[PDB]
């Protein structure tokens, strides 16, 4: 199961449609299941058209061509989750990938900070600098180490938030794990960013 | 024509499952190798086939073949203990034969419930024989059978009142029995005692006379030996089948077929009354 | 399961109609209560058809009473359930139990304990 | 309908956790148990089955040969023996019900579906021994947007197991405050990052305080942050 959409935006009121194709000649009529965040999943749908029973008429399914599709009328602020398709094969189910819905926003233009690593972390003999992106949307960014004008990988590591409740804002920080003997061979510690909001790349460095 | 309201659990239905297994008790507590090996043969070989070829002859039903061959595949009763003393059989080696009957019982009633089973039931088989219930009652009752013999012995003393006690205490239980069951049961009796049923339970033991005494003159044995070993597979545990049937089946595949017993037992004592006449006169005007 | 075998289940639209079977392996319907269950996710099994096949008593839900038939074949060891005007809250596994009743119900009640059990064949009625 | 599982805590790479699936209020012959793992951040993944024995037993090719699944009718519980746990199999592991015969009723137009879940016991497989969190501060810099908005963060690393929590002043400023969830090291331990976002004017002129605590290593070990 290769579920077209993965992360799709959508507002309250809005109708939205998630589809799940059976790669295989074993489609087996998919079961739609809804997962909160850190929450047990439940189930939705049943033998693709059916309503579970508790689950609201604004729920439903239908199935276009090979492709299941999960269809949700009006879409309410309790309906922000992360849906499944599970089918039975031969002798086993196998769940999808899972599709978020968020809710849709404007463009906003992404801030850039970077903190120098601190002197007590220095005698610990473990550098670490960090680069942090704060209130910036869509999710979908691109975040770039440079030192001394060298492209650097696999010393990073970011973490993403979960989506504000108030302005509904994303928030990203990357951090660079280095040694005490290479963080002092080098002289200027560069994060570049690259993000939809921002017409060109912004660039922030520091003098060690 | 149907069967009372929560047949089988009304307080009612429990004391007569409770008064049968008090009296099996004492009936099998009261009993206590070619001519022995040969009552076996004659026993577990004749009378569960007698069982299963007079219900395929006379096209009985289901569940009356079944029961059918049930009472023919328990072991011998404690009757053909006075029936070979009356014959001038032998009442010793009679009363060892019944204890041996009895003992393999364990061991080949269940064996001989499967192996008939499949020729009354085709498809649906499963879970139509109680074979744990039936391996419970019968193990159970091996306990009372064992003390009788171990009490004789130890204590000889006592056993000559322990007889009569257990013969006078079983005679009013089969009175209270034979009315607590046919108030508890209703006008559902007309049932057991179909012309069909009444047939196999006069012929049965009249097939089970005479096919003894064939197999043991067959075997070339002595008079004494002979006319003991046929009414020893003649005469069954009545007591003993009754009890199985109506504890071990479930109450509603069963109903009133755990009745049949009792009409076995009449029948089997009128034809070894009749018997027993008809050997001493011929006996007296010999 | 291997007693009992159900057929007839399908997807059907919202107003028609199919019918099931339960053909015995091989033995009659004569001395045995055959009853249709259903349980659908969410739900627990439910009886929907019973039937004593001895004297005719026939047992109907309350939610399938009017449009469920019930039926038997003595000809070809099948009993039917004839299920017309379905509903989309139908949709269920449908399953299909045989009690061995010589004598027929207990009185006036449909008993079902120690009963042969189909594996069910599901039932989708849907758009 | 209840479905409640246990038995799932921390275990070394190689070692053997028991998890058990106590059900309650269905007819434990009528349905069959699933088991269904999640690991953070991932999807579902579903895992095995069991009916009522083993005759009607599966599993999912990534566990097929160490996980061997149970179930006992006579106290309504599913069991799944997990041997020789790799260091991917840290998830949490949610029980499902469904139908006795889903495979029999798997068709082009019938799922029944996983009707009720349990809760989730997390299930950890890591090589690594518990420490206290390592608290390092972020000092701004002068030149980091003086004058309007700044940033303040701290770092917290090497610390083991994963639950821990910051708070900001003593919990009594929520203006802006944000906690990147842990991210696993490749050398076995855990890192977390808080950040705030304070304004102009020497920020206050207060100093800020993080208070961090970590239940299982009872470290409540504090830095201060101030610009440098
Ligand atoms: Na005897
Ligand atoms: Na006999």
């Amino acid at each position: 199961m290769t579920q077209s959409p993965s992360s799709l935006s959508a507002s309250v009121g809005d109708r939205v449609t998630i589809t799940c194709r059976a790669s295989q000649s074993v489609s087996s009529a998919v079961a739609w299941y809804q997962q909160k965040p850190g929450k047990a999943p439940k189930l939705l749908i049943y033998s693709a058209s059916s309503l579970y029973s508790g689950v609201p008429s604004r729920f439903s399914g239908s199935r276009s061509g090979t492709d299941f599709t999960l269809t949700i009328s009006s879409l309410q602020p309790e309906d922000f989750a992360t849906y499944y398709c599970q089918q039975s094969s031969s002798s086993l189910i196998t769940f999808g990938q899972g599709t978020k819905v968020e809710i849709k926003r404007t463009v906003a233009a992404p801030s850039v900070f970077i903190f120098p690593p601190s002197d007590s972390q220095l005698k610990s003999g473990t550098a670490s600098v960090v680069c942090l992106l704060n209130n910036f949307y869509p999710r979908e960014a691109k975040v770039q180490w440079k030192v001394d004008n060298a492209l650097q990988s696999g010393n990073s590591q970011e973490s993403v938030t979960e989506q504000d409740s108030k302005d509904s804002t994303y928030s990203l920080s990357s951090t660079l794990t280095l040694s005490k003997a290479d963080y002092e061979k080098h002289k200027v510690y560069a994060c570049e960013v690259t993000h939809q909001g921002l017409s060109s790349p912004v660039t922030k460095s520091f003098n060690r | 024509f149907t069967l009372p309201p929560n047949f089988g659990k009304r307080p009612t239905d429990l004391a007569l499952s409770v008064i049968l297994v008090f009296m099996l008790f004492f009936i099998m507590l009261s009993l206590g190798p070619k001519g022995l090996a040969i009552a076996l043969v004659a026993q577990y070989g004749i009378m569960p086939l007698t069982a299963f070829v007079l219900g395929k002859v006379f096209r009985l039903k289901n569940i009356e073949a079944l029961a059918i061959l049930v009472c023919g595949c328990s072991p011998g009763g404690n009757l053909s203990n006075v029936f070979s003393l009356a014959m001038k059989g032998d009442m010793n080696l009679s009363i060892v034969m019944t204890t041996c009957s009895t003992f393999c019982a364990l061991g080949m009633m269940p064996l001989l419930l499967y192996i008939y089973s499949r020729g009354i039931y085709d498809g649906d088989l499963k879970d139509k024989v109680p074979y744990k219930g039936i391996v419970i009652s019968l193990v159970l009752v091996l306990i009372p059978c064992t003390i009788g013999i171990v009490l004789k012995s130890k204590r000889p003393q006592y056993m000559r009142y322990v007889i009569k006690g257990g013969m006078i205490i079983i005679l009013l239980c089969s009175v209270a029995v034979t009315v607590l069951s046919a108030i508890n049961v209703g006008k559902s009796i007309m049932f057991a005692m179909t012309p069909l049923l009444i047939a196999t339970s006069s012929l049965m033991p009249f097939i089970g006379f005479l096919l003894g005494y064939v197999l043991s003159a067959l075997f070339c044995l002595n008079g004494r030996c002979r006319r003991t070993v046929s009414m020893e597979t003649g005469c069954q545990n009545v007591q003993l089948c009754s009890t199985i049937l109506n504890v071990a089946f479930p109450p509603e595949v069963i109903g009133p077929l755990f009745f049949f017993p009792l009409l076995y037992m009449i029948f089997q004592l009128g034809e070894g009354l009749l018997l027993i006449a008809i050997f001493w006169c011929y006996e007296k005007f010999k | 399961q291997r007693q009992l075998v159900e057929s007839g289940g399908g997807l059907v639209q919202p107003g028609g109609s199919l019918r099931l079977s339960c053909a015995a392996s091989r033995f009659t319907f004569d001395d045995y209560t055959i009853g249709w269950f259903r349980q659908a996710p969410g739900k627990e099994r439910e009886g929907v058809s019973y039937m004593s096949s001895r004297d005719g008593s026939t047992y109907y839900a309350d939610s399938v009473k009017g449009r469920f038939i019930i039926s038997r074949d003595n000809v070809k060891n099948t009993v039917y359930l004839q299920m017309n005007s379905l509903e989309p809250e139908d949709t269920a596994v449908y399953y299909c139990a045989a009690a061995y009743r010589p004598w027929g119900l207990i009185g006036g009640n449909f008993d079902f304990s120690g009963a042969y059990w189909g594996k069910g064949t599901p039932v989708t009625v849907s758009s | 309908v209840q479905l409640v599982e246990s038995g799932g805590g921390l275990v070394q790479p190689g070692g053997s956790l028991r998890l058990s699936c106590a059900a309650s209020g269905f007819n434990f012959s009528y349905y069959s148990i699933h088991w269904v793992r999640q690991a953070p951040g991932k999807g579902l993944e579903w895992v095995a089955y069991i009916s009522s024995s083993s005759s009607y037993t599966s599993y999912a090719d990534s566990v097929k040969g160490r996980f061997t699944i149970s179930a006992d009718t006579s106290k309504n519980t599913a069991y799944l023996q997990m041997n020789s746990l790799r260091a991917e199999d840290t998830a949490v592991y949610y029980c499902a019900r469904g139908y006795q015969y889903w495979q029999y009723h798997a068709s082009w137009y019938w799922n029944g579906g996983l009707d009720y879940w349990g809760q989730g016991t997390l299930v950890t497989v890591s090589s690594a021994s518990t420490k206290g969190p390592s608290v390092f501060p972020l000092a701004p810099s002068s030149k980091s947007t003086s004058g309007g908005t700044a940033a303040l963060g701290c770092l917290v690393k090497d610390y083991f197991p994963e639950p821990v929590t910051v708070s900001w002043n003593s919990g009594a400023l929520t203006s802006g405050v944000h906690t990147f969830p842990a991210v696993l090291q490749s050398s076995g331990l855990y890192s977390l990052s808080s950040v705030v976002t304070v304004p102009s004017s020497s920020l206050g002129t207060q100093t800020y305080i993080c208070n961090v605590n970590h239940k299982p290593s009872n470290t409540k070990v504090d830095k201060k942050v101030e610009p440098k």
